[PDB]
Formats: C-alpha cells, structure tokens, sequence
RNA sequence: AACGAGACUCUGGCAUGCUAACUAGUUACGCGACCGGUCGGCGUAACUUCUUAGAGGGACAAGUGGCGUUCAGCCACCCGAGAUUGAGCAAUAACAGGUCUGUGAUGCCCUUAGAUGUCCGGGGCUGCACGCGCGCUACACUGACUGGCUCAGCGUGUCCUACGCCGGCAGGCGCGGGUAACCCGUUGAACCCCAUUCGUGAUGGGGAUCGGGGAUUGCAAUUAUU
C-alpha cells in the first residue's frame, strides 16, 4: 500500500507518501519541475536522476512542505523523497533492491539519506551575536 | 454531559502525579475518559542587569518561569465527578472542572 | 487530459490572464490609476501603464490558491521593504484603496463572490475562466 | 534601434537646459522644482510615450509638456501632488518651477525674520531649525 | 554522465602537475550537477581537499561585505562564466579552470625571521593545498577588481581571468601576482 | 576621464554593426557597447532586431547577463 | 472567614538558617561578645546533625574601620545545582 | 632545474610564530637522496613538493 | 581531551577487586552489572565508571596491576 | 582528606519503539466546484509518520590499526543521529573598586514653616567655536528602480486585532473574535529568486538639509512628539 517518510533541514520538514502508482512526483499537488527556486533544480533531480526513471514507476509519491527556507525547504524534498522510496521498498519488494539503492544513494550524497544536526546557537549578551563581541574601546 | 477537568501547575513532578491518580481513579470506577492531553509549555522570561548602579561589565540575569498545562476529559454526572478530584489534593496545582 | 493553474508556470500565466482581462472590457478601472503608487514603500508609479490588469489578475490568482482572504490581508500580501532614510529597514504594506478597488472591480465580472466567513471567495465560472486559461498556457509550453 | 532625423543634444525648457541624450521621465526632472514621481504623471496626462529621449520630440510635444506642467489643475491632477499646496498669502494650489520656486523661498524666510519667530531667527543666525542637537554634528562652514 | 550543469563533462578533463592532482577534485567521485551540496568540509583538517573545486571557486566569489550568503548570485556567476569561455576558446571550461589554477599558484615563498625592524626574510617551500588555496584566492580577487566599476557584468571578467591564466598570460591578476610573489622570494634565497 | 557613448546610431557606427559584429563570436551589450562606443541601452536594443533578422542565435537570457554568438 | 491562620513547630530549628540567623542577632543585640556569640551558634548547628556550617558578621566590630569575622566548621559546597 | 621531492615525515614546527614546518623530502629521481626542507602551509605525509632551487637544506627559522 | 577522574577510577577499582566474577569484556554486559549493584547516580557517571572496568579488565589479562 | 576543576541543572541533535490528542493533524471515503487530476471547499471513520509533551533508552575513547618507560593518554578509521553543542552555577584571600540617586537598609553631620518637606505654573536637562568613544547609512551594475513569484522562529495581547465601507496615504466609521495550540494567524517577513528600465557619470548611487500642505497621541507638540 502506502508508506511516510519525513526529511528535515535545519527548521523544515518535508513529509512523502507513496503508494501504488504510475510515476507522479508531486510537492504541494504541484510538479516537481517548477519548484520555485529553479537554480537548485538537479537536487531535486538528483534521485531520479541517479536511481533511474524506472523505478518511480509503480510508486505515486507526494510530498508535503513546512517550515524552514527556500533552500532548506529544497534539500528538505530530496531527502523525503529519497527516503520515501528506500521505505517503499524492503517493505513491499525484498531486502535485495533496497540495498541497492541505498549503496547508489549514499556513495554520491551521504545528505540524501542522513539529515544534518546544525542548527542556530543562541546569542549571547554582549555581542551581536554567538561569538561576535562589541568592540571594546581603549582610551 | 461533557466534563474537562484542566490541570495546571508549575512543578511537572507533582502535576503528573495528579493526573496519573485522576486518570487511574477514572478507570476504577465504571468511567470513559480521554487521555491527558498535553498543551505547550508556557516559557515566562524576564531579562535583568545584575548591577544596582551600572557600573560593572554589563552581566545579565536570565530568569524564567514555566507553567504545565494538561486537559481531561469525562463524560459522567457531576455527583460522579466530584468524589475522585476531592481525594488527591497536591499544592501548586490548580484543579478546573467546566461542565460543557 | 486537463490542467489546472498549478501544473503550469505563474509567472507566464499572470501574463496570459492580465490580457484576457484587458480584452474584454467589463472592468471598470478607476480614474486614479495613472497617478498613484501601488504602496508607500515604493519611489515611483508602476511601470507598466496597465498595472491595474496585472494586479486583477495577480489577485485572482491568489484567491484561486488560498480561498478566503480581506483588503488587509490582499496588502499583506503586496507589501515589501522600506527603506527609512539613514534609520534600518522595515517591512512595509500596500495601499488598501487599490487592494479594495481591485477586489471590487472583479464582482463586475461575476467572477468573485464575497465569502460566507470573511472576504472574498472564488465563484465556479471565475474557477472556469482560470482553468481555461491554464489550459492555453499549458499547450504552449506543450507544442513550444 | 532607431536613427531620428531632427535629434537636439541641448533643448531648453523653462529657461533651464536639458540633456537631448537624457531619457524624456527623467531628463525634465533636471529643472527645478520637478521630481521623479512629478515628471511622470505630466508625461501621462500629456500622452506623450515615456521610452522616447528627450530629444526625439516634436516643436508641438515640448510645447504641450510645458501647458500640461504649469497648469495641473485643468488636466485632473489631484491638490496633494504639487509644492506649495495652501499658500500662506493668496491660498492658490500651485506648482511653483525653477524661477519661481526660489522667489517662494526667500520670501517664507523673510516672513520669519521679519515676525521674529524663533525658527526664523536660526535661519538667521546659520544654526538649524528643526530642533536637533548641535553639539557634535555640523561643523562645516563653522570655522 | 554526470556533468556539471548538465552540459559540462568531466572525463575528458586531465591534471598535469603530480604534485597537484590529488588536491583538485574535479573527475570520478567528484562529478556532481551543481556547486552547491550543503557540505560539511571545515569540520577536520584536510577535509577541503575532498570538496569539488568548481564547488571551492564559488565560494571564494561570495566575498566583501555585501555576498557574504549570497550563493545562489554566484552559481550562476559561475554558470554564466563557465558557457562564455567555451565559446571563446571552444574548450572546456572545467579543462580551462584546472589549468588557471595550476598556473596560478606560487611554488616558493618567503618568511619573515629577522626581528621587527630591518626586514631579513628566508625562502621557504610551499604546500601543495596551499597553492591550490592561493590560486583561488588569486583568481577571484582578480575578477572582482577588474568588474568593480565597469560596464563589463562579471561573469565576463571572471572568464577573461580564467583564459589568460590558462595560457599563462601576463594580462591576469593571478599570475602577474605570483610572478611577483616567487620573484622576492629568489632575492630571499 | 570621462566615458562618452553614442546613444543613437549614425551612420559608420550602424554598418560596423551591422557588418563587423555578427563575426564576433561573442555579440553581448557589454562587448558591443566597448567595441562601438555606444550606450549599454542602445546596444542591449540594437541586438534583438539582429536576433529577429535572424542574423546570430542567443545562447544565454538571464537578469545580470545576455550572451550572443554568431551564426553557424 | 475565608482565611485562617495556624501556628505550628518547626521539626528541627538547628537546621534552619533563618531561625539560626535571627538567634545570632538577639545574641550581638544584647551585649555578647562577637566571638563567642558565633561559636556559640556554630556549635548548637553541629550538635543538631548537619554536615557544615559557616557564619560571616560583617560591620564595623572594632573602631570606624569594617571588617569581617568568618566561622566555618566541617563540609561546605559552594558550585553545581 | 625544477625537483619533485616526495614528503616522507613531519618533524616539527618552525618560524617566529610556528608558521612553518620542518619535513625530510625524498627525490623523485635519484630517489637515494634525501633532504630537509622548510615549508609553508598544512603539509602531511605523502605530498609532493616542487623544488625551484634544489641544493639548500633547512635549518631553524 | 579525555581523562577520567579519581572518582570514576576509584570506584572502578572498587567494582573490579570486589566483583571480579561477573564482570568481564564487553562493554554493554558491565553497564548493567554496575546499575544493579553499585547506587550511582546518572547515565553519564554510571557509563565513565563501566568503561574505565571494560578497558582495565583487558590489562588484567597480559597480567596483575598495582591497582 | 577537603574546597575549587570535574561531576550536577537547563538546552540542541536521534527513537516509524511506549502513553496520548476536536484547542494538532494525516490517510481513506462521501458530498461539492472545475479541467483521472487540483481544492487551507464541507462532513465523517484508521491511526499517531508529521505537531505537541511525558517516561525510558542511546556515547563509554566503547571497536580496529598505529604511537606511548605498552600506564595515563594521543592520532587515524568503521559503525553510528551524534565521536568537543551552547549556557547556569562556581574556591581561599583580597580591592579604601561602584552604589547613601533602588528601598520604611542604615550611623553621624546639615536643614526644618519667607523649608533642602511637599504641591502648582513656566523654563533647563537638547543650547555649540572645538575635541573623544559606541553606532546607523553609504560610496553602486556581485547595483538601484518597477512589476511577478515564493519560504520562518522566538515572543507578546484586555489591548492584540480579523471582516466590511471612505480615503493616494499616513488615517478614519460599523460590527465581530480573543484573559488565548480556540482569535490576530496556516504569523503569505526581509534578504533570496524571475522579467524590465537604467549604462560608468557626484549618474536614476546616496540620502543630509530645508519649504509648503495633511493626519494622529495627548491637558499641552511652538526649541519641528511621531
């Protein structure tokens, strides 16, 4: 049937369900092609591109997107969706294709399978910032 | 018919063993309840200069303050209601009940 | 089979939507339009003299998107950054005559219905008049 | 792309040259009392195409820029638009230009230092008006 | 393959010097469709070698006050600089990057020892990192001097510094600032 | 000193466009307007109509930057 | 008649600082010598239980000069929750 | 001529302000022969160094 | 750096001369010996302790220790 | 042996394992709109992936390979969410350090009825030849202008405000919600991004300065409140 998977940058989290299909990719019932930041188009492209059109051809995945940024919410995708489909399979194929895509997956991008932990340090009192000091006067 | 008991304190130790003895006092008699439900923390923040004078470093004090917030509810008669909430009674925990 | 105005781009269909609109006639434009500014975080009038048609169809395409929307908040939408002389930056909003005026010349066309709950709502035919042009967008960028 | 005959490098508007090369919404912003938003809104009223350089105009379109311009009460321009709104003498709404907007401003000195009023006599004395602090900033002209 | 862009291969891509051609990550692992991956390589020494160098030149273009995050100027500052150089010298770009930066970089410097005072410098060796680092340095600072007050856009400018070091040209920033670097550092001998 | 630009196109100036350019291999309003000396607007206009002549072929359109080259 | 108050005993008054640190002021008030009125109080804490104790009288105890007498005895910590 | 020398250890850190490193180079060719070098920058063993001038040897800086 | 502290060696030297049998090799075995016996408090100290008993029961091994 | 260091408390990163949810949602199914697709259009049932917050786990230089009087430890690597996250607290002994202008903390000295108490009216604290420190805006094309498209988190609120009408706007009138995961608010933020115009120039950069109007807060805006 169907399965979720989430992706998560700093603050936003992207969420994929997939089910049985005929090779829709969908973020906010909108195509994956116009995305609105078209600069990082190919890491949207990057699993499809890698794993093959193919194998997104029984699946039906869409994507829903909050929090975060632009680019956040855009590396957000890529790795709910590349998730999504090592999900979709070891559950409804074998323990055979989903450490193939996983091993063609994690050799060219750990970040498509692994989120990043940065995230914001607080402020400090005198500085404008984490380390950032105010300058310090002499005389 | 519907009866929300809010719960809210400032001690989480003690306000779940409220609503642990609430709940399980439910479940011993012939009762049906919803599940302690829990709402945000509540964060007060108040920012203060160390100094009485302003002469030193600029140092700051970062105080705070945080309330507990949990919801139940039964559907039961009011008679029903109040036997269960009369038995546990623990300081810092202000018991609400609201029928409908 | 058809589209929808989220399977093709919205930067090219605001462009096709603002000339259907010019096309036909039935909005009524203010006598103002070729004085003022469109907010009071700008430093010029509009460039484009047909500024009015755009905007109806930005809004239209807004009311599609998110149902449900007012004067204030149509100028949430259109506001930006002022820039306060030698003082910071600051988020500044649009002017509520044009945001109403824009959201009161489309009843004309019977293609927005004042929303039950709140403001403005989208009626079937203005549904009908966006779906048909997404469609001709779409087949452009189809046969292009 | 475009080679014009008749093409004047420097035109002369309201006793004030203007570049011929400088673009028409601009270029006339050059004489005083004439801004960005001002120079525009004429333009429209006079239909007259904004893309143009100044000199790519006709004798007839300089001549009805100039009509348009000093009179914006007959073509519909709204009263807020102008620089002397309410005038304290006569209360006209008119716009004054560049000979002019010069002979309005000695004039609303002289008032303030004839009736000796308290802003009146900083503009007398060279200090400033507007209640700010002097006591670090504007020391240039001050020996 | 995976070629940057979409439409810049890498195979044919060749790094002459020995010394550094395991300090350029341009050709196996390192094909990769845009200069932009969220990567993490100041985490531990040596870790930047590993990062892609079309990926390091973006960077080193976000400088000055006002870019200090704009990345997304500067992939396409890269993008539009790398499709003007091939229709110049019909090349490929990533063959003509590879070759500026290794014309670019100073093979021996100089160090101070004397004491403060009259200046009594040595001559020193140089880390091939860090002439891959100084290289890159070298050639962004040429770019936006030469675009700073121009009509010229950049992205013009920075192919026109990437062309003459590839040829080893003496009308580019990089190598007339490392022709002046190593000569000193010969008076230091 | 001072950079003057011809901000419309007389005669000479016309034909080494219409002529001199198209074998550029690098037809772009920041290169034509050093090559010819004239305004990065009338340059920036003047290569559409040879785009629509059909003379050179557009490779990039962006914002920040146009690029040109020549035909075949 | 909404509010009452009741008076009750505190279990052990050895161990509580402020009923140690107001006995210790009736004893200065009323002509003990400062040093035996903390050793004095030092040692009734100890005999009660606790695992330390330390007592600081600051003020002017010896001319128009302050100055501070520090009595301390067993455990004390001073850093950490 | 210009020398390639291959870094065979890390010694130590020299210079006023430790700002550069003491290695022992090994020849390219005539790999028999091998020197100590000052360099500037990380260096770590493995890389390849380029000799202008390949007759002096190192001492403190 | 990382350095352990007389407190979580002593109390690790306690547990290996007083519960030599039950201790052993591997790690995670260790960690929940020490929480049954030994009253310590946190994960953190309670981890410190069964480590430090990991790495010096090997040297028990290749022999006796001072200890 | 003890204090200090460390430990400790708060916080960030992980759990498709547990306990829960109409003041959080998701999936499915209906009704509906439009051309199987879209719907933050409307209503039911599956539950907790997403949101919220409680419990318990989880990381210890633990494993491998080197170095180390083979100890204490250091370097690299695999696995792994993570191989140093950031703060709070903080010793003995001192300083003629600041605070009598925070206090019904306080000793002396001064004054106390044409007052050094207290209230009322009007001024000053900001005045300006000149020096000395924190800063905010810039010196532009890696830009400004004009349109279009598209994303937060921490907080406040019985003053925060949705909706409708007149206004270019600043701003005004009528009904509504909220003592709040219930309403502003699914907080449609700015840089960012996509098209246009400008074209190296004290220029459409940059905004100081100053003149006319208009509107608000207040008893009062004149030494311009905003």
């Amino acid at each position: 049937q169907s399965v979720q998977v989430f992706g998560r940058k700093k603050t936003a989290t992207a969420v994929a369900h997939c089910k049985r299909g005929n090779g829709l990719i969908k973020v906010n019932g909108r195509p994956l092609e116009m995305i609105e930041p078209r600069t990082l188009q190919y890491k949207l492209l990057e699993p499809v591109l890698l794993l093959g059109k193919e194998r997104f051809a029984g699946v039906d995945i869409r994507v829903r997107v909050k929090g975060g940024g632009h680019v956040a919410q855009i590396y957000a995708i890529r790795q709910s969706i590349s998730k999504a489909l090592v999900a979709y399979y070891q559950k409804y194929v074998d323990e055979a294709s989903k450490k193939e895509i996983k091993d063609i997956l994690i050799q060219y991008d750990r970040t498509l399978l692994v989120a990043d932990p940065r995230r914001c340090e607080s402020k400090k009192f005198g500085g404008p910032g984490a380390r950032a000091r105010y300058q310090k006067s002499y005389r | 018919h519907r009866i929300r008991i809010t719960l809210t304190s400032r001690n989480v130790k003690s306000l779940e063993k409220v609503c642990a003895d609430l709940i399980r006092g439910a479940k011993e008699k012939n009762l049906k309840v919803k599940g302690p439900v829990r709402m945000p923390t509540k964060t007060l923040r108040i920012t203060t200069r160390k100094t009485p004078c302003g002469e030193g470093s600029k140092t700051w004090d970062r105080f705070q303050m945080r309330i507990h917030k949990r919801l139940i509810d039964l559907h039961s008669p009011s008679e029903i209601v109040k036997q269960i909430t009369s038995i546990s009674i623990e300081p810092g925990v202000e018991v609400e009940v609201t029928i409908a | 089979p058809g589209v929808t105005v989220k399977d093709v781009n919205q930067q090219e269909f605001v462009r096709a939507l603002a000339a259907f609109l010019k096309k036909s006639g039935k909005l009524k434009v203010p006598e103002w339009v070729d004085t003022v500014k469109l907010a009071k975080h700008k430093e010029l009038a509009p460039y484009d003299e047909n500024w009015f048609y755009t905007r109806a169809a930005s809004t239209a395409r807004h009311l599609y998107l998110r149902g449900g929307a007012g004067v204030g908040s149509m100028t949430k939408i259109y506001g930006g950054r002022q820039r306060n002389g030698v003082m910071p930056s600051h988020f500044s909003r649009g002017s509520k005559s044009v945001a109403r005026r824009v959201l009161q010349a489309l009843e004309g066309l019977k293609m927005v219905e004042k929303d039950q709950d709140g403001g403005r709502k989208l009626t079937p035919q203005g549904q009908r008049d966006l779906d048909r042009i997404a469609g001709q967008v779409a087949a452009a960028n189809k046969k292009h | 792309l475009v080679i014009p005959e008749k093409f004047q490098h420097i035109l002369r508007v309201l006793n004030t040259n203007i570049d011929g090369r400088r673009k028409i919404a601009f270029a006339i912003t050059a004489i005083k009392g004439v801004g960005r938003r001002y120079a525009h809104v004429v333009l429209r009223k006079a239909d007259i195409d904004l893309t143009k350089r100044a000199g790519e105009l006709t004798e007839d379109e300089v001549e009805r820029v100039i009509t348009i311009m000093q009179n914006p009460r007959q073509y519909k321009i709204p009263d807020w638009f102008l620089n002397r709104q309410k005038d304290v003498k006569d209360g006209k709404y008119s716009q004054v230009l560049a000979n002019g907007l010069d002979n309005k401003l000695r004039e609303d000195l002289e008032r303030l230092k004839k009736i000796r009023a308290h802003r009146g006599l900083r503009h007398f004395w060279g200090l400033r008006v507007r209640g700010q602090h002097t006591k670090t900033t504007g020391r240039r002209g001050r020996t | 393959d995976i070629k940057l862009f979409g439409k810049w291969s890498t195979d044919d891509v060749q790094i002459n010097d020995i010394s550094l051609q395991d300090y350029i990550a341009v050709k196996e692992k390192y094909a990769k469709y845009l200069p932009h991956s969220a990567g993490r390589y100041a985490a531990k020494r040596f870790r930047k070698a590993q990062c892609p160098i079309v990926e390091r030149l973006t960077n080193s273009m976000m400088m000055h006050g006002r870019n200090n995050g704009k990345k997304l100027m500067t992939v396409r500052i890269v993008k539009h600089a790398f499709e003007i150089i091939h229709l110049l010298t019909g090349e490929n770009p990533l063959q003509v990057l590879v070759n500026a930066i290794i014309n670019s970089g100073p093979r021996e410097d100089s160090t101070r020892i004397g004491r403060a005072g009259t200046v009594r410098r040595q001559a020193v060796d140089v880390s091939p990192l860090r002439r891959v680092n100084q290289a890159i340095w070298l050639l962004c600072t040429g770019a936006r001097e030469a675009a700073f007050r121009n009509i010229k856009t950049i992205a013009e400018c920075l192919a026109d510094e990437l062309i003459n070091a590839a040829k080893g040209s003496s009308n580019s920033y990089a190598i007339k600032k490392k022709d002046e670097l190593e000569r000193v550092a010969k008076s230091n001998r | 000193d001072k950079l003057n630009n011809l901000v419309l196109f007389d005669k000479a100036t016309y034909d080494k466009l219409c002529k001199e350019v198209p074998n550029y291999k690098l037809i772009t309003p920041a290169v034509v307007s050093e090559r010819l000396k004239i305004r990065g607007s009338l340059a920036r206009a003047a290569l559409q109509e040879l785009l629509s002549k059909g003379l050179i072929k557009l490779v990039s359109k962006h914002r920040a930057q146009v690029i040109y080259t020549r035909n075949t | 008649g909404s509010v009452e108050l009741y008076a009750e005993k505190v279990a052990t008054r050895g161990l509580c600082a402020i009923a140690q640190a107001e006995s210790l002021r009736y004893k200065l008030l009323g002509g003990l010598a400062v040093r035996r009125a903390c050793y004095g109080v030092l040692r009734f804490i100890m005999e009660s239980g606790a695992k330390g104790c330390e007592v600081v009288v600051s003020g002017k105890l010896r001319g128009q000069r302050a100055k501070s007498m520090k009595f301390v005895d067993g455990l004390m910590i001073h850093s950490g929750d | 001529p210009i020398k390639l020398a291959r870094v065979t250890k890390v010694l130590g850190r020299t210079g006023s302000q430790g700002q550069c490193t003491q290695v022992r180079v090994e020849f390219m060719d005539d790999t028999s022969r091998s020197i100590i070098r000052n360099v500037k920058g990380p260096v770590r063993e493995g890389d390849v160094l380029t000799l202008l001038e390949s007759e002096r040897e190192a001492r403190r800086l | 750096g990382r350095v352990r502290t007389k407190t979580v060696k002593k109390a690790a030297r306690v547990i290996i001369e007083k519960y030599y049998t039950r201790l052993g090799n591997d790690f995670h075995t260790n960690k929940r010996v020490c929480e049954e016996i030994a009253i310590i408090p946190s994960k953190k100290l309670r981890n410190k302790i069964a480590g430090y008993v990991t790495h010096l029961m090997k040297r028990i091994q290749r022999g006796p220790v001072r200890g």
